C-alpha cells in the first residue's frame, strides 16, 4: 500500500482523457455498414427519446472532441492536402459512385467473416473434445459473439485455443482486449 | 564467535593451520558497531588535496605506463609480457575503483558533492557499474553483514539443509546444478566468481524494485555503463579486431575482478567466524568486530590499490576518508587488540579458501571440503532411504 | 509455459509495457549479430550499429518497466525511434557489408532484421504510444479565431507577429 | 428508456420463423430454441440474424443465457432501451 | 577504406583524366554519356568484372582527338 492517507480493498488505476471519438450511435461493431440514415432500433422508442440521434451527432461533430484530435504536427498536414482533394477537388457524383462500390465491397466482406467465424467455432468444438477427452462437443455463445465483434487479441485465442486442447473448460474464457489509444510521437505525428 | 574463550595456545595452531595472523577474543553482545568511532582522535576525520589526488593519479599513472609498454609493441609481445601488462592494469584500476567506491559513499571530498558523483560515475563505467545500485547494495551489506538468508550481496556461503533440498529437487547430484555448483565453488574460478555479482546488479533493469522518487536517478546511473559498451568497445574492436581486444580490455577487467573477489572473500569468510539467523543469536556489532579478517600487503600494493583491504577502519566510522584508513587501524588494535583478526597474502589461504572451506555447516558452525560433505550427505540419504524402506 | 490454474497468466497487469520482453530480445538480438558477423567478416560498421542499437534498445526496455510513469512513456518513444531508424536504414541505403560488384543486386531490398524492427514498430504502435501528447507544434492565429477567450487569442496573435491587427471581435 | 416490447416481441418471432423455416403462429413466446428444430451451432446464426435484424449488439452473458424467444426478446429490449445513455 | 566506413547513398565518383584512360585501356569500362553546356564532360559506367564492381563516375575530359578511337577500339 504505497498511498499513506487512503487505500480501499481495490487498487487506483489512473484515468486519462480519451484520446478517439466513439463510435457514432449508429454502426454495429462489426463490419457491415449501417442503414445510412436511420438507425432501425429508433423505430421501437418513444418519439419523445429519439433526441439521441442528433444529440450524438452534434456531440461528434462539434462538442466533445477530446484535444488529441487537434494536435498540429507534420503528418496531418499533409492529410490535410488528401482529405481537401477528397471533399472539395472531387464532383460529389464519382464520390457517389465509388461510395456504392465501397458498401457493396463491405457487405462481401462482412459475409465472408461470418462463414469464417461459424468454421471456427465448429473447429474449436471439435479440438475440445480431444482437450476434455469426453462428453463436452460444446463451445461458447460468448466465444462466438466476441470473435464477431472483435474483442480479442490474437494472444486470447491462443491461449484459449491451448486451454481447450488441454483442459476442456470451455467456459473459461481470456478477459478482454482494451481500446486501442491513438499513437502519438511528437511534431512527427 | 565460534571458536571462542579457550586457551590461546590452540587458537594460535588454528592461526598458523589456517594461514591466519591472529584469532579473535570473546565479544559479548549488545553493542553498536559505531561505539569505537569515539576513541579515533579528531583529527583522523580531515582533508586534505595532495593524499586524494595522489590516490586518483597513481593507479592512473600505473595503468598509463602499462598501456604505452602494449602499444609500444601492441600485439607482437608473448604471453607472460602481456600478462604482466594485465596484471598492471588490472591493478592501477582496482585502485581506480575503489576511489569510486570512495565517492560513492559520499566520503570522498564531501565538498563538492556533485563533483564527486560525477568522478564516480565516470570512474564506475568502465567496469560496467552503476553507481547507485552500487551504493544500495553496499548499505545493504553494512546492515546485514554476517546474517544469514540476508546478506545476499555480501559472500553468502552455501549451507547444509538447503544443499540436500536440492540434492532431493534434481533427483541426484547429475542435474545441471550441483554440477554447475561444483564447478564453480572447487576451481579457481571462485577467484573469479564476482563476475557473477556483476550479473547480479541490473536487477532484471527493472525499475520495480526501487522507490519511484528515485527512477530519474536509477536511470541516469544505468546510462553511463551502458553508454560505454554502446559507444568505446565497438571502437577499440573497429581499432583492434577481436584479438586487440582480448588484450586491452578483458584481461585488466578479469584482473580486476579477481582483485575485487578475492579481497572481499578473505575479508568476510573464516572457519571461526558463525553465520547466524538473526533472532538465533545475532548481533551488529560481534558479526562486525567479531566475524571478520584484515589483510596485509606490501606498501607498493597498498599504495597502488589505496588501501582496498583495510575495511575494518571504515566500518566503525563509515565516514573515515581513505588516506587515514592505516592510521585509524594504528588506532585500533591499541584497544581491540585481543578481539581483531588479521591475515596475509598466501596461497596457501587461497587453496585452503578452494580445497578445505567450502560448504558451510551450522551444526558445527564451520566450513567443510565439499566432496566429503557430498559423501556424507548422500551417507545421510542413504540412512532416510533406510527409514523409507518400510 | 502453461499453468492450469490460470492459463491467461500473460493477460494481466503487472505494471510494465506488454512489448517489454521483445525490446530486450531484440536488443540482444541486435548487438549478438553486430559481434558475430562484424568478426566474421572485418568491416566496422556492423558491430557498431548493432551495438548502439542493443544499448538504446536495453536502456527503453529498462525505463518500460513501470508503464504509468513519464519514464515508462519516453521508453516507448525511444524504442519506436530506433526501430524506425533501423528500417529505414535497411530498405533506402542498405548494409555495407553487403555491397557486391553488380549494380542491381548491391541494391536495398528489406531483410529479416529490418521485418523484425517493422513489426516491432507496428507492435509498439499498436499497444500504447498515446503519451506526452501536449507535444506539437504551437497554435495558430486559425486555431483561435473562434476561441470563447480573448486573452488566449491576443497572446496567439502577438506570437506569430499580428499584435497590431484590430481585434474588432 | 421506454420501450415496447410487443413490437419487439413480434419480429423476433417473425425472425425465428424465418429462419427455422417454422410457421409464425406455431413459434410460441415460450417455445424453447431445441424443440423448434435447432441445435447448438444454429442458435448462434439466429442470434447474429436478430443482431442484423435490429442493428445492436448483444451482451455475451447474456446471451449465453438464452432458451425462450421470451427471454431473447427481453434482452433485446434492454440493450434498445439503453442506447442513448 | 571499404571495411571502415559506412554505406551513405551511393554517389558520383570523380575521375580526373588518366584513370580513365588506364580504365579504358584495360577493357573495364562499359559505357560512357557526354553532358554538359560545353560538350565536354562525361558520366562513366564501368562494367562488372572490373576493380570495385559496377560503379558511377564523373570525369571531365580535356580536349584531345585520339580519344574517339580509343575508346571504340576497347568496346
Ligand atoms: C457514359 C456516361 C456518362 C455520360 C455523361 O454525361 O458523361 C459526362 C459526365 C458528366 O455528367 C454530368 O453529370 C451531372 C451529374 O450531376 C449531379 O451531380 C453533380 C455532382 O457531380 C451535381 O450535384 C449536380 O447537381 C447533380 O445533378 C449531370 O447529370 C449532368 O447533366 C451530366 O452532364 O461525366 C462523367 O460521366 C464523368 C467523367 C469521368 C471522366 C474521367
Ligand atoms: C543471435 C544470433 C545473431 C543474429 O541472428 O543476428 C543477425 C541479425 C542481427 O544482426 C544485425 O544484422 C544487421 C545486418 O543484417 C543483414 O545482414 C545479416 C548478415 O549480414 C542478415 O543477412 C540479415 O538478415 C540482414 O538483414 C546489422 O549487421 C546489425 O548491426 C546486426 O545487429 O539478426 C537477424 O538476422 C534478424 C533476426 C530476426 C529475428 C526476429
Ligand atoms: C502482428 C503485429 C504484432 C503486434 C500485434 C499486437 C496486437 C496485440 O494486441 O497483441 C496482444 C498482446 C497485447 O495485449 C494488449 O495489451 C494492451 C495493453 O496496452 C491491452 O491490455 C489490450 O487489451 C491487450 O490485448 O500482445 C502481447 O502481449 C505482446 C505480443 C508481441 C507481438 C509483437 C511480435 C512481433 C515482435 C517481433 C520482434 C521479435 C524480435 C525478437
Ligand atoms: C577494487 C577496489 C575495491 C574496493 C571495494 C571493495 C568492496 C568489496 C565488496 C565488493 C562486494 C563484491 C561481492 C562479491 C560477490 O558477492 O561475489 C560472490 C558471489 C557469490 O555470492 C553469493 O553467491 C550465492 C550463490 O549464487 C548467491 O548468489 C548469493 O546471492 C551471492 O551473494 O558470486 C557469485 O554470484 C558467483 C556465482 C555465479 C557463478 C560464477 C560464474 C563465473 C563465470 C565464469 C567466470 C569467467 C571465467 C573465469
Ligand atoms: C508466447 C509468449 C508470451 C506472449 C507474449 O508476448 O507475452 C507478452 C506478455 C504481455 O505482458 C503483459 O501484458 C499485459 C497485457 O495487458 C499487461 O500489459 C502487462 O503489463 C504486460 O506485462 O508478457 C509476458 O507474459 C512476458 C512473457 C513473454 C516473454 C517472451 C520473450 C521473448
Ligand atoms: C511526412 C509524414 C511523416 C509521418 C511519419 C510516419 C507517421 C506514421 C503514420 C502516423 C500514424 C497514423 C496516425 C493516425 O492514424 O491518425 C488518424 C489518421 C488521420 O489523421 C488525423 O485526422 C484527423 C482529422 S480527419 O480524420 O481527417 O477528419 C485529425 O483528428 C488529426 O489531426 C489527424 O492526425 O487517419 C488516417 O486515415 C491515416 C491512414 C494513413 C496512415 C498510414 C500511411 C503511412 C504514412
Ligand atoms: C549491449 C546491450 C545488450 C542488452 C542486454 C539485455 C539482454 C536482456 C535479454 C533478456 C531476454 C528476454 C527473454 C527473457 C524471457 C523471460 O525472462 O520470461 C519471463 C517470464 C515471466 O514474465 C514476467 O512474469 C512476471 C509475473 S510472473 O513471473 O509470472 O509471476 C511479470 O512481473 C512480468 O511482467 C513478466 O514479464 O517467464 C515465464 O514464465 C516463462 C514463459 C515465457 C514464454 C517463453 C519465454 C522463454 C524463452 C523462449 C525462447
Ligand atoms: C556484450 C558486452 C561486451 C557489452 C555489455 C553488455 C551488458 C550491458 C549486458 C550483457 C549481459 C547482460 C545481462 C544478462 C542477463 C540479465 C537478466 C535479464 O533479466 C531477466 O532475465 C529477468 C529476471 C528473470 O528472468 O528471472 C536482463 C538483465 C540482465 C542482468 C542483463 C543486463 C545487461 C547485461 C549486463
Amino acid at each position: 500500500t504505497s498511498a499513506p492517507f487512503i487505500s480501499p480493498m481495490t487498487p487506483y488505476v489512473p484515468e486519462e482523457e480519451p484520446t478517439r471519438t466513439p463510435p457514432s450511435i449508429k454502426d454495429t461493431g462489426t463490419l457491415r455498414p449501417a442503414s445510412e440514415w436511420y438507425p432501425q432500433w429508433m423505430q421501437y422508442r418513444r418519439r419523445e427519446d429519439n433526441y439521441v440521434f442528433w444529440q450524438d451527432k452534434f456531440m461528434r461533430c462539434s462538442t466533445d472532441i477530446p484535444w488529441a484530435e487537434k494536435r498540429w504536427t507534420l503528418f496531418s498536414t499533409v492529410w490535410y492536402l488528401v482529405q481537401q482533394l477528397r471533399f472539395v477537388g472531387t464532383p460529389p457524383a464519382l464520390r457517389y459512385v465509388a461510395f456504392l462500390g465501397w458498401r457493396a465491397l463491405m457487405f462481401q466482406v462482412y459475409a465472408a467473416h461470418k462463414a469464417l467465424v461459424l468454421w471456427q467455432c465448429k473447429l474449436d468444438a471439435g479440438l475440445a473434445r480431444i482437450g476434455s477427452g469426453g462428453a463436452t462437443a460444446t463451445f461458447s455463445k460468448t466465444m462466438a459473439l466476441r470473435r464477431l465483434h472483435w474483442r480479442n487479441s490474437p494472444l486470447a485465442e491462443a491461449l484459449y485455443a491451448l486451454n481447450l486442447y488441454k483442459t476442456g473448460r470451455v467456459h473459461l474464457l481470456p478477459p478482454v482486449a482494451k481500446p486501442i489509444p491513438r499513437p502519438t510521437f511528437f511534431w512527427l505525428f | 564467535t565460534s571458536l571462542d574463550g579457550l586457551p590461546e595456545t590452540q587458537k594460535y595452531v588454528y592461526a598458523d593451520e589456517w594461514g591466519f595472523s591472529r584469532v579473535g577474543a570473546d565479544f559479548p553482545p549488545g553493542s553498536h558497531p559505531s561505539l569505537f568511532s569515539q576513541l579515533l582522535p579528531q583529527a583522523l576525520f580531515a582533508f586534505d588535496a595532495r593524499a586524494a589526488v595522489a590516490a586518483v593519479a597513481v593507479p592512473l599513472a600505473a595503468m598509463a605506463a602499462g598501456y604505452g609498454w602494449l602499444w609500444y609493441m601492441h600485439s607482437i609481445a608473448p604471453v607472460w609480457q602481456q600478462a604482466l601488462c594485465a596484471a598492471l592494469i588490472g591493478t592501477g584500476y582496482a585502485g581506480l575503483f575503489k576511489v569510486a567506491h570512495e565517492c560513492a559513499m559520499m566520503r570522498f571530498i564531501p565538498q563538492m558533492p556533485g563533483l564527486q558523483a560525477a568522478l564516480g560515475t565516470l570512474l564506475m563505467a568502465p567496469a560496467l557499474y552503476s553507481l547507485p545500485s552500487w551504493r544500495l547494495h553496499h548499505l545493504h551489506h553494512l546492515l546485514h553483514t554476517n546474517m544469514l538468508w540476508q546478506d545476499v550481496w555480501g559472500w553468502h556461503p552455501l549451507t547444509k539443509v538447503e544443499l540436500a533440498d536440492e540434492m532431493v529437487r534434481s533427483g541426484g547430484s547429475g542435474g545441471a546444478a550441483m554440477a554447475a555448483a561444483r564447478l564453480v565453488l572447487t576451481t579457481p574460478i571462485k577467484l573469479f566468481a564476482s563476475v557473477g555479482h556483476w550479473l547480479r546488479s541490473w536487477d532484471g533493469l527493472d525499475l520495480r524494485h526501487f522507490h519511484p522518487a528515485s527512477y530519474v536517478e536509477v536511470l541516469s546511473g544505468w546510462a553511463a555503463p551502458l553508454a560505454f559498451a554502446g559507444l568505446v568497445l565497438p571502437a577499440v574492436v573497429s581499432a583492434g579486431g577481436l584479438s586487440g581486444f582480448v588484450s586491452c580490455y578483458l584481461a585488466p577487467w578479469l584482473v580486476f575482478h579477481f582483485w575485487l573477489s578475492v579481497l572481499s572473500l578473505t575479508a568476510h569468510t573464516a572457519p571461526h567466524i558463525p553465520w547466524r539467523a538473526e533472532g538465533d543469536g545475532w548481533d551488529a556489532g560481534r558479526a562486525a568486530v567479531a566475524g571478520t579478517v584484515t589483510l596485509r600487503l606490501p606498501r607498493p600494493l597498498e599504495v597502488l590499490l589505496n588501501n582496498a583491504n583495510y575495511m575494518l577502519p571504515q566500518a566503525v566510522a563509515p565516514g573515515l576518508p581513505m588516506w587515514s584508513a592505516p592510521a585509524a587501524y594504528a588506532v585500533l588494535a591499541a584497544r581491540l587488540g585481543p578481539y581483531l583478526t588479521e591475515a596475509s597474502m598466501s596461497l596457501k589461504l587461497l587453496t585452503n579458501h578452494v580445497t578445505r572451506w567450502q560448504i558451510y555447516d551450522e551444526e558445527a558452525h564451520t566450513y567443510r571440503p565439499m566432496e566429503e560433505v557430498v559423501d556424507e550427505i548422500e551417507a545421510d540419504l542413504q540412512q532416510l532411504a533406510a527409514a523409507a524402506q518400510q | 509455459w502453461w499453468r492450469e490454474d490460470d492459463p491467461y497468466w500473460p493477460l494481466r497487469d503487472w505494471g510494465d509495457h506488454p512489448m517489454r520482453w521483445w525490446t530486450l530480445a531484440f536488443a540482444a538480438i541486435m548487438a549478438a549479430g553486430g559481434l558475430a558477423t562484424s568478426v566474421a567478416t572485418g568491416y566496422v560498421e556492423p558491430v557498431q550499429a548493432g551495438l548502439g542499437a542493443g544499448a538504446l534498445l536495453a536502456l527503453a526496455g529498462a525505463a518500460m518497466s513501470d508503464a504509468r510513469c513519464v519514464p515508462g512513456a519516453l521508453g516507448v518513444k525511444l524504442a519506436w525511434a530506433v526501430c524506425a531508424l533501423i528500417v529505414l536504414k535497411e530498405v533506402s541505403v542498405g548494409w555495407q557489408h553487403k555491397r557486391k560488384r553488380r549494380l542491381a543486386a548491391s541494391a536495398p531490398r528489406l531483410e529479416l532484421t529490418g521485418l523484425a524492427a517493422a513489426a516491432l514498430c507496428a507492435g509498439y504502435m499498436l499497444t500504447d504510444m498515446s503519451g506526452m501528447g501536449e507535444v506539437a507544434l504551437p497554435p495558430n492565429p486559425g486555431a483561435v479565431f473562434k476561441s470563447p477567450d480573448v486573452a488566449y487569442r491576443a497572446s496567439v496573435w502577438q506570437k506569430w507577429g499580428y499584435g497590431q491587427v484590430q481585434m474588432r471581435v | 428508456a421506454a420501450v415496447d416490447k410487443a413490437k419487439v416481441l413480434e419480429d423476433v418471432r417473425s425472425i425465428i420463423s424465418t429462419q427455422l423455416g417454422t410457421e409464425l403462429e406455431k413459434v410460441a413466446p415460450e417455445a424453447k430454441f431445441v424443440d423448434l428444430g435447432a441445435d447448438s451451432l444454429d442458435t448462434v446464426e439466429i442470434m447474429m440474424a436478430l443482431e442484423e435484424k435490429f442493428e445492436i449488439a448483444l451482451e455475451e452473458e447474456g446471451a449465453e443465457k438464452i432458451a425462450t424467444v421470451q427471454d431473447a426478446a427481453d434482452m433485446i429490449a434492454a440493450q434498445i432501451a439503453a442506447k442513448g445513455n | 577504406s571499404v571495411k571502415t566506413a559506412w554505406r551513405t547513398q551511393e554517389v558520383l565518383r570523380e575521375l580526373s583524366y588518366t584513370q580513365l584512360w588506364a580504365l579504358v585501356g584495360e577493357g573495364h569500362v562499359a559505357r560512357v554519356r557526354f553532358y554538359g553546356p560545353e560538350k565536354n564532360k562525361v558520366m562513366a559506367t564501368t562494367r562488372a568484372s572490373a576493380p570495385g564492381g559496377e560503379r558511377l563516375c564523373k570525369v571531365v575530359l580535356p580536349p584531345d582527338p585520339e580519344l574517339l578511337d580509343h575508346l571504340v577500339s576497347n568496346g
